[PDB]
């Protein structure tokens, strides 16, 4: 009744959802063979008569490997085959190759099963988009599903929750150029897009989790966790529950400026779990910490707009409205003259479930810091660099336009993104 | 019942949007066939940006 | 409606076969003009 | 300076002829495309015909 | 030429225009050819220019 | 499911490739009769990339060995892994090239060049898909350089997006098997720029710097030289056999590395390459591979990194580790020696990893960095062909086979100026 | 020479790239051109068989 179709496109996308159907599965006891030993797993699952329950997700991509590796490991029972979308060439880091040719009829599949999907469900609160800005497949094959979604289905709310390519450390030579191409692309599309770096989460942790040791399993876990807290109101009642609909209307002041901070609390292994006493004070305080988002950006340098807290566990709306009302006293924490609120409560009584094998401890209580500021621009300013520094020998642009695109592609490209630099300026001034 | 802003100075140049819903009409069509023939002077003029 | 888009497509591809102003035209003139200019460059550097 | 006025004139007068040869491969490609119906078109009227 | 060393550069292509086809064509058959091309003269000296 | 054809040419090209189809099946646990005895289900589950199931259990490599003389496939055959070759796939002439790039271009291959071709496209429709086609063998030889660029030329035209990848080894810098290496070199790479999509330099002399002062090996055969080469040929694809953390195919390695068409030419070097006395005394460490890595000896190409500077590099790591961990290495990589890595591209990384690493090894590495250093090989190669045209000695052996003389400039021009894009793009500033 | 040199670049790159649009043009002639034939032979057929 309140269904929210799941698509995980290009390597990262279907690996974080690994991940969050994991907990998913976990948080709704549903077995990995498909079936579980009231309707709360509606949002995430159909139960067909034979009682097993099947995703609403899709796992899109160019490569075979990534999915094929869901269709081996444990999870071959859960999800539907056709469901399963594999490709045949890779995209190749190459964003033409992922939107103009391999793309299309990866993507015309994509939408019938898509289209299979929203009829089995009554209500459609939105959909989940997880892809990787920095890769082909996520850029080029995200964006033209993204693209297609608009044009079809419409007003339903899309949350595309992207990870864009850390500041200094990356993994791709031309991630600047499809970063930006794909961001050209979801600035029109996505209607809350949500940030996230792996430079980021990396420090969280080694800090935090005391992980020496990152890892993608790690990252896609805590993404995973950062999207159940995002979901647990649709699932799980609670007292001030929020709506998919209120997020973008809560947290979206302008149409274009609709990316998001995301910062999760508390982020702490087993060991130094019971030594400290997790209070909601606390642990709102810890969700404000400049340093404990999953992007690399300084909140000091801009304000904050809007925040949008999303507490599970035993929380009560005094707690959260005491901490937020010391957020708001404290003077680090700086907020635009135009949005005296700028403080969207919601609490769930379902707290945390916590995936076996993975450091993250049980905490009575979590925080969802979803967070619209003017802070975010300085990302897209590196990248900005980044782009036209090679852009300036064109380096790397023949293989682009190998699989017809056009240097006014990347122009064009070029000048939305400092478009969004200056719409972030216009914000943050008064 | 569609809406349209009559009195707005800045939507003026598009006629009080809408939705314009002939494909010749839709979206920005005297702005995009601006800005495409713009750079398709510069690219056959060969000044790179 | 068959006969005349039968007859449209015919005269369309043997003109691109055999027009003097016709795509295929225009790519041989291109691709021959690159040939004499390769060549030419290539023996005008051996005698160099 | 000789160098850089003379690779500047031909720079630009090379991606002008990028530009036309990039016009003329889309309307090749137009053509191209125009051939592979008139075979099918061809063999449904000699079956009628025949 | 204005004295630029030429190495594996292409020479100028097709180029789609009358008149700048007909001066590819005098470049290319040496159709019009002055032989002494710069100089230097003192006051009163006679360079004798050739053009054929 | 992506496809991969192998080809192998000349005596150095098919010893290389054997050794690299022994590598490859001991890597999948398959007997040199084709049967399957690995005991573990990833090694069959990417197979079709490089074998094809026959009738029975076997397996057949979908390799194809080409030759103008018999007696390189003889020995090929009788070694221990010659009988899972086809033999259709053995495609061999009567009248060996006698280091004649003209003879294996222009009058010889041009017979066989057919029936190559013929097997060619046979395996090739075969396929379901095609990721593309891998010729090994070496620059300085007729024979092999010959029909190898004639091949690829071929090739590049039935199939232009299918991938390319070449293994050529370059002759050497100081001491030349052959005198007319630098005539068939010039040859060679003036074809390979064109067609070639992906090319490897590697040298004979670097692979026994390496193996003589790393391994510390003793008698160091042309054996020795194909494992490691072997090696490097099956890390550099491993990815698409094993799942991978972060998986990266042919073509997107070709993409984040080549930044202009045509400098597609490459350096590796593997890791851990340790000599059996220091196996022990050794951490199999990411820091460790890395700094072994970033090495100028590691380099399996006689030029050294230091020289030149590195446009890009690609690492593709095999094993269990962090993602976090190798990013931060090769960050404080480039970093560290940031003077030596081109300004305008702000990463010069291309970092991949495959959660199967090679077998015996807990974790390995094999690194492909395009440098601007390879332009003091490309002149040297210059220096000797410039000198030895200059008086035409053992041109007319080539002048014999109905190849013009002005094929000669034609190939120094195209290769000087590729060596003229390496030194502008190494001095090239920002802004 | 630094502008030189900025030029140059501009200018290689460019031709380099116009080259291979002649080459892309070159395969697919030849690819079509393999075509061309056997709409010529349909046509007679088509003139044999009115
Ligand atoms: N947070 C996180 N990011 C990942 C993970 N795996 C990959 N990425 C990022 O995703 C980016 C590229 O994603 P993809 O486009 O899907 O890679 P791909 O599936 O091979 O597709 P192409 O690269 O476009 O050919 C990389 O730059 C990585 O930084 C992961 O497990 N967690
Ligand atoms: N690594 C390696 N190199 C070899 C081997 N055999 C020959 N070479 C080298 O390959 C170079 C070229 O020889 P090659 O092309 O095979 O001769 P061809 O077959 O007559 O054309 C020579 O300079 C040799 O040093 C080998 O078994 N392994």
């Amino acid at each position: 009744m309140r269904e929210v179709i799941s698509i995980h496109i290009g390597q990262a996308g279907i690996q974080v959802g690994n991940a969050c159907w994991e907990l998913y599965c976990l948080e709704h006891g549903i077995q990995p063979d498909g079936q579980m030993p009231d309707d709360a797993f509606n949002t995430f699952f159909s139960e067909t008569g034979a009682g097993k329950h099947v995703p609403r997700c899709i796992f899109l991509d160019l490569e075979p490997t990534v999915v094929d590796e869901v269709r081996t490991g444990t999870y071959r029972q859960l999800f539907h085959p056709e469901q399963l979308i594999s490709g045949k060439e890779d995209a190749a880091n190459n964003f033409a190759r992922g939107h103009y040719t391999i793309g299309k009829e990866i993507v015309d599949l994509a939408l019938d099963r898509i289209r299979k999907l929203a009829d089995n469900c009554t209500g459609l609160q939105g959909f989940l988009v997880f892809n990787a800005v920095g890769g082909g497949t996520g850029s080029g094959l995200g964006s033209l599903l993204l693209e297609r979604l608009s044009v079809d289905y419409g007003k339903k709310s899309k949350l595309g929750f992207t990870v864009y390519p850390s500041p200094q450390v990356s993994t791709a030579v031309v991630e600047p150029y499809n970063s930006v191409l794909s961001t050209h692309s979801l600035l029109e599309h996505t209607d809350v897009a949500v940030m996230l770096d792996n430079e980021a989460i990396y420090d969280i942790c080694r800090r935090s989790l005391d992980i020496e040791r990152p890892t993608y399993t790690n990252l896609n876990r805590l993404i995973a966790q950062v999207i159940s807290s995002l979901t647990a109101s649709l699932r799980f009642d609670g007292a001030l529950n929020v709506d998919i609909t209120e997020f973008q209307t809560n947290l979206v002041p302008y149409p274009r400026i609709h990316f998001m901070l995301s910062s999760y609390a508390p982020i702490i292994s087993a060991e130094k779990a019971y030594h400290e006493q997790l209070s909601v004070a606390e642990i709102t305080n810890a969700a404000f910490e400049p340093a404990s988002m999953m992007v690399k950006c300084d909140p000091r340098h801009g304000k904050y707009m809007a925040c949008c807290l999303m507490y599970r566990g035993d929380v009560v709306p005094k707690d959260v409205n005491a901490s937020v009302a010391t957020i708001k006293t404290k003077r680090t924490i700086q907020f635009v003259d135009w949005c005296p609120t700028g403080f969207k409560c919601g609490i769930n009584y379902q707290p945390p479930t916590v995936v076996p094998g993975g450091d993250l401890a049980k905490v009575q209580r979590a925080v969802c810091m979803i967070s619209n500021s003017t802070a975010i621009g300085e990302i897209f300013s590196r990248l900005d660099h980044k782009f036209d520094l090679m852009y300036a020998k064109r380096a790397f642009v023949h293989w682009y336009v190998g699989e017809g695109m056009e240097e006014g592609e990347f122009s064009e490209a070029r000048e939305d993104l400092a478009a969004l630099e200056k719409d972030f300026e216009e914000v943050g001034a008064e | 019942a569609r809406v349209g802003r009559p009195l707005d100075p800045l939507l003026a140049p598009l006629g009080g949007g809408g939705t314009t819903l002939s494909p010749a009409t839709l979206g920005h069509p005297a702005a995009a066939a601006a800005h495409a023939q713009h750079v398709a002077t510069l690219a056959a003029n060969g000044v790179m940006l | 409606r068959r006969d005349a888009m039968l007859g449209s497509l015919l005269g369309d591809v043997i003109g691109g076969l055999t027009d003097p102003n016709s795509p295929l035209a225009e790519a041989e003139a291109a691709l021959s003009h690159a040939d004499k200019v390769r060549r030419k460059k290539k023996e005008s550097l051996h005698n160099e | 300076r000789k160098e850089r006025d003379f690779h500047r004139m031909h720079h630009k007068r090379v991606a002008q002829e990028k530009n036309k040869l990039l016009t003329d491969l889309r309307r090749l490609k137009e053509h191209y495309a125009k051939y592979e119906p008139t075979i099918l078109e061809l063999k449904k009227k000699y079956e009628t015909l025949m | 030429p204005d004295g630029v060393e030429l190495e594996n550069w292409v020479e100028p292509g097709r180029p789609r225009t009358e008149g700048e086809r007909m001066r590819d064509l005098i470049a290319e058959y040496k159709l019009f050819e002055m032989r002494p091309r710069s100089g230097e003269l003192e006051p009163g000296a006679r360079c004798t220019v050739t053009i054929e | 499911m992506r496809e991969i054809v192998h080809i192998q040419g000349g005596q150095c090209g098919n010893q290389i490739g054997a050794k690299f189809w022994e590598v490859v099946s001991d890597e999948h646990g398959i007997d040199p009769t084709g049967t399957y005895h690995g005991d573990s289900d990833l090694q069959l589950e990417r197979i079709n990339v490089y074998f094809n199931e026959a009738t029975g259990g076997r397996y057949v490599p979908r390799a194809i060995l080409m030759d103008l003389e018999p007696g390189t496939m003889d020995s090929v055959r009788s070694g221990p892994y010659g009988q899972i070759f086809r033999p259709d796939n053995f495609v061999f002439g009567q009248t060996g090239a006698g280091n004649n790039w003209a003879k294996g271009h222009y009058t010889e291959g041009a017979e066989l060049i057919d029936s190559v071709l013929d097997v060619v496209r046979k395996e090739a429709e075969s396929c379901d898909c095609l990721q593309g086609f891998q010729v090994c063998h070496s620059l300085g030889g007729g024979t092999g350089s010959g029909m190898g660029t004639l091949l690829i030329s071929k090739i590049r035209e039935e199939y232009p997006d299918r991938m390319m990848l070449t293994f050529s080894v370059v002759p050497s810098p100081k001491v030349s098997d052959t005198v007319v290496e630098p005539y068939n070199a010039t040859l060679s790479v003036h074809q390979l720029v064109e067609n070639a999509d992906e090319c490897m330099v590697l040298d004979n002399e670097a692979l026994y710097d390496i193996c003589f002062r790393t391994l510390k090996l003793t008698t160091p055969t042309f054996g020795d030289l194909n494992h490691l080469i072997s090696a490097v040929m099956s890390g550099i694809t491993c990815c698409l056999r094993f799942p991978g953390q972060l998986n990266a195919d042919l073509r997107k390695l070709a993409v984040n590395l080549i930044p202009f068409p045509r400098l597609h030419f490459f350096m590796v070097g593997f890791t851990p390459l340790t000599s059996r006395g220091s196996q022990q005394y050794r951490a199999l460490t990411v820091p460790e591979l890395t700094q072994q890595m970033w090495d100028a000896k590691n380099m399996m190409c006689a030029a050294d990194p230091r020289h030149g500077r590195y446009l890009t590099a690609s690492a593709l790591f095999r094993g269990r580790m962090s993602t976090k961990e190798v990013d931060e290495q090769m960050l404080n990589v480039q970093n560290k020696n940031s003077s030596y890595f081109v300004e305008w591209i702000p990463n010069n990384v291309k970092s991949s990893v495959c959660d199967i690493p090679p077998k015996g090894l807990k974790m390995s590495a094999t690194f492909i960095g395009n440098s601007t250093a390879i332009q003091e090989m490309f002149k040297r190669v210059s220096e000797q062909f410039t000198a030895m045209f200059r008086r035409k000695a053992f041109l007319h052996w080539y002048t014999g086979e109905g190849m013009d003389e002005m094929e000669f400039t034609e190939a120094e021009s195209n290769m000087n100026d590729l060596v003229s894009e390496y030194q502008q793009y190494q001095d090239a500033s920002a802004e």
